[PDB]
């Protein structure tokens, strides 16, 4: 019960989601049954992942609608992830003020550039949902390009990065920041975040404009100045924002296959991005060097990291790639598409990312239910979905040892 | 063929290594962990549990085996408790390891079907077959 | 030093067999460099990816110098994995004796159904190579289809796989099976090793089976019984020996998916098999889902299993992940040719199995390369490998402990 | 600047928490797990260590600290010990809390700089803010 009202609440959020478009005053064309309860479950899920384009497809009540999920579900999971994690509504409406003023404030920056160019009314609402959107790292946007017409803006690539790398990492993380501010005072927890988003978003920025710099098709026709902008845009965007600044279709298939690993390993722990964490990642890394060093123990930033956080952190990796194996193999044999496409669909809705190549509108009525659940699987958690619809019986007896070879 | 032994010591080993040669199904349940690895193949089912928890007993089942030996040593209480529980899951024969005298007569008048003296009970034996030799 | 030399030996090995094919008695038309060198490295590394047919390049000379190194790579694998797991020439000559004399009775099995066929000279060293292939789960075949005539043979499928089944499981299972003749009596890695296999093998052949029945390429245009055949051939391969008798190329993409996972898991632990072994995918899948029902330890048939194994067991696991995406990386960047192909590619070579879809053939000069370390680091292990050429310091310093969220 | 402190009790966690407080980088060393892990925050270095074993005590770089406060209570023969072994690592100043007139004595002749007694040093100090009061 403790982790299934996350679960219900998240599929209450998503049906009455999918009935609030159906009326005709949210799409001005007709919407089919399966691509209402996508865009709800794309927008409550928070992954933003579409079939249909929000501008073209939506109202201004509907995209007012989806700027509602989008806000409901990255706060309504970010507050019940910090509740978790100091677990194991006073302060929910201080997440909640937290989050509007930097949405807020971001979105007057963001009024700044977007209202003289389509105006007034439509300049402000753009820059609101853009900023409601970035900060929960969803990455709709109103424009038929995703902010592909901004590669080279300053304004647009600076503001919208920054909301969702700091609503990326967790809400510990920006606690202790401010409470310390010093950083031999800050947790290992926190040094973990801000080191390994520096060193990671570096080899990603790296990795991606190495790559793509000789692409015809992305970031080969640009200024220098442009290609370091798409190339620092499309190393943080798919942890886990899932904002477009090139063509991830055209890109190099080297390119693809890092940005799967990329998408799978996520952000912060108590935040609005999903997918095996980054702590989880540099734990298990680190948990294996110091096995094949010889080390008894994982040690790092001068700290020792106990038996069960390297398990659980092995157990969510593990359970992790297992339900992306199962969607991998699930859409193969029901989409008749290129399989690249289908392993970077599987990852980027597992991670709640939204990032795909020409994939997402040609899916099937299957296709896109199989998505969906996979979307719903990885925001809410394998390990926290298993407990909510699992038989619980703690065990009081134990065994004798048995010798197993895993070599 | 259904045999349970509760406590693998010297004399507790001793049954179900006896048993085990025989071709009985035999279950050893010992607390300490050492005691089960070294008995774990001389035992048909081998089980790292306290015998003075109802809760446990009920898990092993106790209640399926017909004979259960408490051969519980140098720890009084927990003989003596173990074999006061199993009366209440109407354990048909237990067969009690007494450690003194005083001991055998707290387990003569809790119920317990039979009671072993090795100690003891060996003299008997053995002065008989010096009369016999 | 102890697991050093294993490594280095393969590498002898291999250079030695690369530069035995070079000369102009081996082969009837010229080979260069590298393809001598990957066909002596898959050759000693028994992994069966082949750049060249073996029948059509190399002359009788030259494919008994593939038997050597298959009989060589084969045992001796076979015989330090097995003093690895005890320590962790008398025993040797044992393990030589038992392997050729169960080769040299299936070769007099095969006999009688090649030798009418092909000749007494032709047939007897057909017969043999394949004996010796089977055994060591090479996958070579001296014919230039692999075993694809021989799809409804009773003959060739029963003696050929029981080779592979027998070399497959660890060579400490057949010493028990022998040794004990009771289930009961069994080890704990016996009994996962007899009832895994006979579990992952109806698994995988009832799903190739079902996906393959209306492909028109393979197993839809023949009989009944010899649907049944090819399923069960194409369940029991992967893992590893990697021997054909239905083109790959031309199934369905959810077949080759899951023959991904099944040629990942491999086989016995001290036996000619590489790859996670099965008791590794077992106590993996066990641990977590003793760690979902609540469970505070795992059990499975009647006894217990540690940490130190759990942890290694997840510790090979994600290092082998490591090794096969940094293998399908350098490949894309490589190698231009479809992702699931290249993915194919590199779960075969790491696993050492050998089954490709036209890609072996048509590899560049560097995608060979990353093959051959692929297969080499795959045969000798990613836990082996590194503790040979890794500096070691036995820590004795504790520190305190520190809170990660992993969740 | 340069300090460390042996053994996280009462009297050597004072020391750790007034010198953090101020604002001094502090090694702290302590057998038991959970005295270091309450006191890892309050020192610069916390590391769960046996200072009576001359091969740990080089791992943490003691010789590079001037100063070493060994603060081991109800364990005379590891204070005994631990200073003994500094010396070997000719720290220029150890300064050890003694336990009784015994300790004190074998502590001076072995080479301490300057011996603590909490409970006596106090009395001393207090018996000489009665007379300024
Ligand atoms: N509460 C208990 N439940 C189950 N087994 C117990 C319990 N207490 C003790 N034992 C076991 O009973 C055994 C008694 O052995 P010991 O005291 O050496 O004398 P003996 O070998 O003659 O029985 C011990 O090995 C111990 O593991
Ligand atoms: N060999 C040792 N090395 C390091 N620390 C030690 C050693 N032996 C004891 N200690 C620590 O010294 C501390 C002494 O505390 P205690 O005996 O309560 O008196 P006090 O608090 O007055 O020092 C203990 O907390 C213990 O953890
Ligand atoms: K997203
Ligand atoms: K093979």
């Amino acid at each position: 019960t403790p982790p299934q009202v996350l679960a219900i609440g998240f599929f209450l959020t998503i049906i009455i989601g999918a009935v609030l478009l159906m009326l005709p005053i949210s799409t001005t064309k007709p919407l089919s049954w399966i691509d209402a309860l996508f865009t709800a479950a794309s927008a409550t899920t928070v992954t933003g992942l579409a079939v249909v384009d929000t501008g073209t497809q939506f109202t201004v009540f509907g995209q007012t609608v989806i700027m509602g999920l989008i806000q409901i579900g990255g706060l309504g999971f970010m507050t019940f992830a910090v509740l978790i994690v100091m677990i194991l509504i006073g302060l929910v409406k201080v997440l909640f003020l937290f989050s509007i003023s930097i949405e807020l404030i971001a979105a007057l920056i963001l009024s700044i550039r977007l209202v003289p160019q389509y105006g007034w009314s439509s300049g402000l609402f753009a820059s609101l949902f853009h900023a409601i959107s970035a900060f929960n790292n969803a990455g709709f946007s109103l424009w038929p390009d995703n902010l592909m017409s901004y590669v080279g803006d300053p304004t647009v690539n600076l503001v919208i990065t920054f909301l969702f790398i700091t609503g990326g990492i967790g809400f510990t993380v920006l606690f202790d920041v401010m409470k310390n501010r010093r950083f031999k005072t800050f947790s290992l927890h926190t040094k973990l975040m801000l080191t390994g988003t520096l060193m990671l978003n570096a080899i990603a920025m790296l990795t991606v404009f190495i790559l793509e710099y000789s692409n015809p098709g992305t970031l080969g026709h640009l200024h220098i100045v442009d290609k370091l902008w798409a190339s620092y845009f499309q190393a943080v965007t798919p942890r886990t924002a899932g904002f477009n600044s090139l063509d991830f279709g055209s890109m190099r298939e080297g390119t693809i296959v890092f940005t799967l690993l990329l998408m799978f390993i996520g952000a912060g722990s108590a935040s609005t991005a999903s997918g095996i964490k980054l702590t989880t990642f540099i734990v298990i890394l680190t948990s294996v060097i110091a096995y094949l060093r010889g080390k008894k123990e994982t040690v790092i930033f001068r700290r020792s990291i106990k038996y069960p956080i390297i398990i659980k952190a092995l157990a969510v990796s593990v359970t992790s790639l297992f339900i992306v194996f199962l969607g991998i193999f699930a859409l193969t044999i029901t989409e008749q598409a290129p399989f690249l496409q289908i392993v970077f669909e599987t990852f980027s809705a597992f991670g709640t990312v939204g990032l795909t190549m020409g994939l997402t509108p040609e899916l099937t009525t299957a296709g896109k239910c199989i998505i969906i659940v996979i979307m719903f699987i990885g925001r809410i958690g394998p390990l926290t979905f298993v407990f909510s619809f699992a038989k619980t019986e703690q065990s009081n007896i134990r065994y004798p040892d048995g010798e197993v070879f895993t070599g | 063929k259904q045999f349970a032994v509760i406590g693998l010591g010297r004399f507790g080993g001793s049954i179900c290594k006896e048993l085990h040669r025989m071709g009985h199904e035999v279950l050893a349940v010992d607390i300490n962990e050492e005691k089960v690895n070294a008995y774990a193949s001389y035992a048909t089912h081998a089980v790292i549990a306290n015998a003075t928890e109802e809760n446990e007993l009920l898990s092993l089942g106790i209640r399926n085996f017909e004979y259960v030996i408490v051969a519980i040593g140098a720890n009084i209480q927990a003989s003596t408790l173990t074999t006061l529980l199993l009366k209440e899951l109407d354990i048909p024969n237990i067969w009690v390891k007494a450690q003194n005298y005083y001991h055998h007569k707290v387990l003569e008048k809790i119920g317990a079907d039979r009671i072993i003296h090795p100690e003891k009970d060996m003299g008997v034996k053995i002065a008989q077959s010096l009369s016999d030799e």
